[PDB]
């Protein structure tokens, strides 16, 4: 019956090594509802929601040959909340890594993904409260217990990727999570701007043309 | 009825320093909290810094910690944003924000938490 307030926090650029990391953090009384990342060239290893000093933080990983990455936290005032992270490691021999909120009453607010390999491989091409990532990547689900909290998924896909793809939440909903659907080649990153989910792409033409899809997690109370 | 007036900004080179100032037209208006937000085009107005009445009330976004300093002068009724070792990523339109009344939160970090805003001052950090 309350209002859900969310804001975007960008970390400082990480630096150019494989071990160079970027951390985006929320204020002590805010909740980290999602974690995304951005790199001007691509050449990234995704991101993960990690526990640091009792609170959850958004950590971004750089790839070998990458100039650095930005960690992008979505920070929200969610009253009476209990948020946890559920991780599924990669299954390289599968059609994609899957994870969902295990506790009854748990609501999915965001999906993060990170990989250990230098870049993501090729393959032959969602459920309630479920995150789906690349077969070679670890998938991280942000799962929250909050009274009256309801979340829904909205998608927008364009064949010609260009500069960006956007998907916006409807009026009355708050954008809590922003990401790109997996298998979409040439993704620079994703980030929330108000109630709009922005997915940036490297504009590389088709080589079966594909569709770069912006995936939004929209939440409300009551 | 209160309009916040911003001073400073413009072009400055990487590694350089700049001081932004902000004061209301009516100097008898004392805000409980003063803040700085910045907007990169295509992105939301993001939180930079906040201050109330003490050093314990000061809070910065991680990306500006150790480089930027927020201070308040009651006698001049002005809030300052001293920006040192400026990096190309500091390029944005910087906005002053004022929250008139008390907040139960230790730090006011959301746009929605503020009432009055500055016009916005462009900061461009060369090469
Ligand atoms: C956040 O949740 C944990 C786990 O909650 C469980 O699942 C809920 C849906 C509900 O059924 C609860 O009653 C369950 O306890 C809270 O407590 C943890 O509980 C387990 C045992 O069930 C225990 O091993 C852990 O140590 C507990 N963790 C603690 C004490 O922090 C937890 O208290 C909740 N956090 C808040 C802030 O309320």
């Amino acid at each position: 019956g309350w209002q859900l307030f969310c804001r975007t926090v960008w970390s400082a650029h990480s630096g150019p090594t494989r071990m160079a990391t970027a951390v985006a953090r929320c204020a002590p009384d805010e909740e980290l509802l999602s974690c995304s990342s951005f790199s001007r060239s691509g050449k990234r290893r995704g991101e993960r929601m990690e526990a640091q000093g009792g609170k959850l933080v958004c950590r971004a990983h750089n790839a070998f040959g990458g100039e650095g990455v930005y960690a992008i936290a979505r920070c929200c005032l969610l009253p009476q909340a209990n948020c946890s992270v559920h991780t599924a490691p990669p299954a390289e021999a599968s059609m994609g890594t899957r994870v969902h909120c295990h506790q009854q009453g748990h609501v999915l607010t965001g999906c993060s993904s990170h990989w250990e390999v230098e870049d993501l491989g090729t393959h032959k091409p969602g459920q309630p409260n479920q995150c789906v990532g690349h077969r070679e990547a670890s998938i991280h689900a942000s799962c929250c217990h909050a009274p009256g909290l309801e979340c829904k998924v909205k998608e927008h896909g364009i064949p010609a990727p260009q500069e960006q793809v956007t998907v916006a939440c409807e009026e009355g909903w708050t954008l809590t999570g922003c990401s790109a659907l997996p298998g979409t080649s040439h993704v620079l990153g994703a980030y929330a701007v108000d109630n709009t989910c922005v997915v940036r792409s490297r504009d590389v033409s088709t080589t079966s043309e594909g569709a770069v899809t912006a995936v939004a997690i929209c939440c409300r109370s009551r | 009825q209160v309009k916040l007036e911003e001073s400073g900004g413009g072009l400055v080179q990487a590694g350089g320093s700049l001081r932004l100032s902000c004061s209301p037209s009516d100097r008898t208006f004392s805000a409980y909290a003063m803040g700085w937000f910045r907007q990169v085009p295509g992105r939301e107005r993001e939180f930079v810094a906040t201050i109330r009445d003490s050093d314990a009330s000061i809070y910065y976004t991680d990306s500006v910690k150790g480089r930027f300093t927020i201070s308040r002068d009651n006698a001049k009724n002005t809030v300052y944003l001293q920006m040192n070792s400026l990096i190309p990523d500091d390029t944005a339109v910087y906005y002053c924000a004022a929250r008139q009344y008390y907040s139960g939160r230790v730090y006011s970090t959301f746009r929605e938490e503020y009432d009055y805003w500055g016009q916005g001052t462009q900061v461009t950090v060369s090469s």
